[PDB]
RNA sequence: CCCGGCGAGGGGAGUGAAAAAGAACCUGAAACCGUGUACGUACAAGCAGUGGGAGCACGCUUAGGCGUGUGACUGCGUACC
RNA sequence: UGUAACGGGGCUAAACCAUGCACCGAAGCUGCGGCAGCGACGCUUAUGCGUUGUUGGGUAGGGGAGCGUUCUGUAAGCCUGCGAAGGUGUGCUGUGAGGCAUGCUGGAGGUAUCAGAAGUGCGAAUGCUGACAUAAGUAACGAUAAAGCGGGUGAAAAGCCC
């Protein structure tokens, strides 16, 4: 029966894959929004 | 033929020629700019 | 796990040109101008599934004005008739009864005469 | 990528785009741009998550019928003619033997029986229980099981 | 079931008369241009041609109300540069005043090769007589 | 002999024998309906509604087929703005054949 | 019965041949060899070349009897480009597609 | 100096209408020799208008 | 064996299960280029579709008046990022 | 640049003012059919319905639910030379990404279900690589020292040899 095992119901959540399609809802701009500092690779101020 | 068409298209990489634009291209684009100050 | 795309993709543009055919030039042949041939035919056909039922009203409004004026009534005060005289027939019918039965169509601006008066 | 960090061509005035390596992830032959490294996957398993699980696959053979308890179970001489002969007999093909004292002779007759397995009580692992139709535990290894799992 | 269509190759269509003495212009312009169309029918469809041959007569004694016998102007443009031409109503009646007729109902119909179409069964004529004899025009009273 | 009746949100010229695709009626396949709402009955003598619905006609009609119709396709394209979402649709229709009309 | 012959890879584009075959093409096969005979052009001896081959294997290869046979089809496929390179100015060198083609002929008497 | 669109394959095959080669249209027949030549040239055999000449 | 310049290339013959497996060789996509057939197109203006839609050509079909291709004419309609 | 300050024809009312009754008019509201979300509510209790109310334009962005790809286990199982993958058509089907069946090509592999991991989905980056178009059978064929004829060889001679 290890094809019958299954895991709990809410324990495996999806994962957001960025930069996808429309249809995704986080596709160009990977819900990061629009130029700046902080929509740059790296980008970001410090603590 | 195929080496010496990839070094013929790598001629004008590294130029330096500012009258000529791409390195080769005769323009009068020195009296464009000149011009326009 | 290295995934090659070739034959999905293959696949998906298959998918667009196949709704494409019978377009104009790069229209039915090249992907990048079929996509968004299929999608603004995908927006005009939205627009006029709204449209062609504007079109066929305003249609059999043109045919029973022009048989209720060759029975001597306009449109508006034919349709003033028979709403006064109840009749709940709408401008499908009347405009095909106005093509097909000329005698019924007579009848009908009979009733709307005598409501009317 | 072995290449070099020469700029393939100037900033400004090709009409190329701008690249300055030739190892560029696009470019072709280029450099992975997020490449693999080896890495290690083993997770955590708690030792009372381990145990927990092995109670729960332990008492769904009993109640699916799939676990089977003899008192002995061993092999005359090392030959996987005998073993075959014997799992034949008690209507095993596809089984898991697992014994509190590993024979040799039982271990060198089920190397070569493909579905056939026999380990010690000591080293059994959750994927056997379930891979396996039926498990043939000796006494002394449910025994043993018991003293393992509390 | 379908609305119906009138189909080109079997739309009857009928030979009117229509004399066009004193009446105005724009309003006997209109009538023409709405039996041509064919929208006085029921059989009506917008492309499909279902209206009427008119031949209207003498097309140089309609009139038109106000100072526009001498200040309504038609101007049209050459092509060449400076090639505004202007002329004004009573100048095209002596000039050609089928064209007076032609110009208004041609403005009035659907513009378009269906509209073309329309405009190819209005025969106009600036006197009383017509070649048409053998076409029986009914006499149209408008 | 034709008949004008009102069925599901509108309105069918029908005569006898005559196969008409509704909307979905809740009936079976074979069944029998009957739509007591005639608009008009015509013959060679009209017979029409002063107050709506004829007093005496009623039309049979044998339910024949249901089923579901021709996909369309909705595409909802924004333009330069990041969105569209397309969707399908199949209309449940039902196919009757007029028995007869009760004038 | 349809009989073909064809030239692979000739060195004439496949443009350049069109021209010819568009001549000759549903013609009689001697009227063909007289319009291909008196045509200027460097594709018709290539042309003619070919639908000699037609007429040859139509005649030996099947049933014979040359002056019932007709150019059915005829049609220029093209072929693969030879890439070379020819050196402009200033430095700058182009490739010339130095093109062959595919010519067809099939004949027949039917 | 340079197109601003590719043109299509529509616009050159309009463009090639006029390209087409006239045929022969028909050549003419020697009187002694009976074989074919274009008209008022000398024939492979080398006859023109049923007499020799060039003979090489 | 035949055409061909003792060619190139081809057509047969033969091998092969298969030579549109022939060395330019497994599969053999797309762009791109052709040949053939059906329809449209030489008085008609524009993101080339879409809604309507006649006619024609092929298949049906117990004529059931459908399907496929084309698409005159007509409403609306200024690509994507 | 051309009427060119009613959209146009054209209008002496088809203009303006006052009153009134019609009719047209949108993806608004209603009718009929369908789907989905959030409540409420009697059961069904692990949820579906006789219900029932109401909601469903959407960028940045947040939340939820899925499809496909390659790889691992199930799988020494199950499909497959009575023909796999792939390629190319057709038909059916789902709200969608998609799925299923089958003709022809192909000629040897494919993989349910339920889990697991991702080099997991491209139309754009003057993206990288290959192929193929376009202009186009167009410019050009590289010193304006210059060729003409006879003969030979050859399948063919302006260019080779004499």
């Amino acid at each position: 029966r290890l094809n019958t095992l299954s895991p709990a119901e809410g324990s495996k959540k999806a994962g957001k894959r960025l930069g996808r399609g429309i249809g995704s809802g986080l596709g160009k701009t990977g819900g990061r929004g629009h130029k700046g500092q902080k929509s740059r690779s790296g980008g970001g101020v410090r603590r | 033929m195929d080496i010496n068409w990839r070094h013929n298209q790598s001629t004008f990489y590294h130029f330096t020629s500012d009258h000529r634009i791409s390195g080769w291209k005769e323009t009068n684009a020195m009296y464009v700019a000149l011009n326009s100050q | 796990a290295r995934v090659k795309r070739g034959v999905i993709a293959r696949a998906r543009h298959k998918k667009i040109l196949k709704q494409a055919k019978g377009y104009y030039g790069a229209r039915s042949r090249v992907y990048r101008v079929a996509f968004q041939a299929v999608i603004k035919a995908g927006q005009y056909a939205y627009r006029d599934r709204r449209q062609r039922k504007r079109q066929f009203r305003q249609l059999w409004i043109a045919r029973i004005n022009a048989a209720a004026r060759q029975n001597g009534i306009s449109y508006s005060k034919f349709i003033n008739g028979l709403k006064k005289a109840s009749v709940e027939i709408d401008r499908k019918i009347l405009a095909d009864i106005a093509v097909f039965d000329k005698v019924a169509f007579t009848a009908l601006v009979e009733k709307a005469k005598a409501a009317l008066a | 990528v072995t290449g070099s960090g020469k700029k393939p061509w100037r900033q400004k005035g090709t009409g190329r785009a701008r690249s300055g390596s030739i190892k560029s992830p696009i470019w072709r032959s280029g450099g992975v741009t997020f490449a693999a490294r080896p890495q290690d996957h083993s997770q955590k398993v708690n030792k009372k998550m381990y145990r927990g699980a092995l109670k729960s696959i332990l008492s769904e053979l009993v109640r699916q019928d799939r676990l089977i308890v003899v008192e002995k179970f061993s092999v005359e001489a090392p030959k996987t003619k005998l073993l075959a002969q014997k799992l034949k007999d008690m209507a095993l093909e596809d089984v898991l033997i697992i014994t509190g004292e590993l024979d040799e002779n039982l271990f060198l007759a089920a190397r070569n029986l493909h579905k056939v397995d026999v380990r010690d009580a000591t080293g059994i692992d959750p994927v056997s229980l379930i891979a396996f139709d039926k498990v043939v535990m000796t006494a002394d290894a449910v025994k043993q099981v018991e003293e393992m799992l509390a | 079931m379908k609305t119906f269509t009138a189909k080109p190759e079997t739309v009857k269509r009928d030979w009117y008369v229509v004399d066009a003495t004193g009446k105005t212009l724009g309003r006997l312009a209109t009538e023409l241009a709405r039996r041509l169309r064919g929208k006085h029918k029921a059989e009506y469809t917008p492309h499909v041609d279902t209206g009427d041959y008119i031949i209207v007569l003498n097309a140089d004694k309609v009139a038109v109300t106000g100072n526009k016998r001498t200040d309504k102007v038609y101007y049209h443009h050459t092509g060449h540069i400076g090639g505004i031409k202007q002329a004004t109503f009573e100048e095209m009646i002596a000039r050609r005043p089928e064209r007076v007729i032609e110009i208004a109902v041609k403005g009035m119909l659907p513009k378009g090769p269906l509209g073309r179409a329309m405009f190819r069964k209005l025969k106009v004529y600036a006197g009383n007589e017509h070649n048409h004899a053998a076409q029986q025009p009914q006499v149209l009273d408008i | 002999m034709y008949a004008v009746f009102q069925s599901g949100g509108k309105q069918h010229r029908v005569s006898e024998g005559q196969t008409v695709r509704l909307e979905k009626l809740d009936i079976a396949t074979g069944e029998t309906v009957e739509f007591a709402e005639v608009l008009m009955i015509a013959n060679g003598e009209e017979v029409k509604i002063g107050v709506p619905f004829v007093d005496g006609g009623v039309i049979k009609a044998e339910v024949v087929a249901h089923g579901r119709g021709e996909k369309v396709k909705i595409v909802k394209f924004r333009r330069r703005k990041h969105y569209r979402k397309q969707q399908g649709h199949r209309q449940w229709f039902t196919d009757v054949k007029i028995t007869g009309i009760s004038a | 019965m349809e009989t073909i012959a064809k030239h692979r890879h000739a060195r004439s584009s496949a443009q350049k041949v069109r021209l010819v075959a568009d001549l000759i093409r549903g013609k009689k096969v001697s009227q063909a060899l007289d319009i291909l005979t008196y045509t200027n052009k460097k594709a018709a001896v290539l042309v003619k070349k070919v639908l000699e081959s037609a007429i040859a294997n139509a005649e030996h290869n099947d049933g014979a009897d040359i002056d019932d046979l007709k150019v059915t089809k005829i049609f220029v496929d093209e072929g693969p480009s030879m890439k070379r390179i020819m050196p402009r100015a200033k430095g700058r060198a182009d490739r010339i597609l130095k093109r062959t083609s595919h010519i067809t002929v099939v004949v027949s008497d039917r | 100096a340079v197109q601003q669109n590719k043109p299509t394959r529509s616009k050159r095959g309009m463009r090639r209408s006029h390209d087409a080669l006239t045929a022969v249209t028909s050549l003419s027949v020697d009187k002694t020799s009976g074989e074919k030549h274009l008209r008022h040239h000398i024939t492979a055999d080398g006859y023109y208008r049923g007499r020799k000449v060039i003979a090489k």
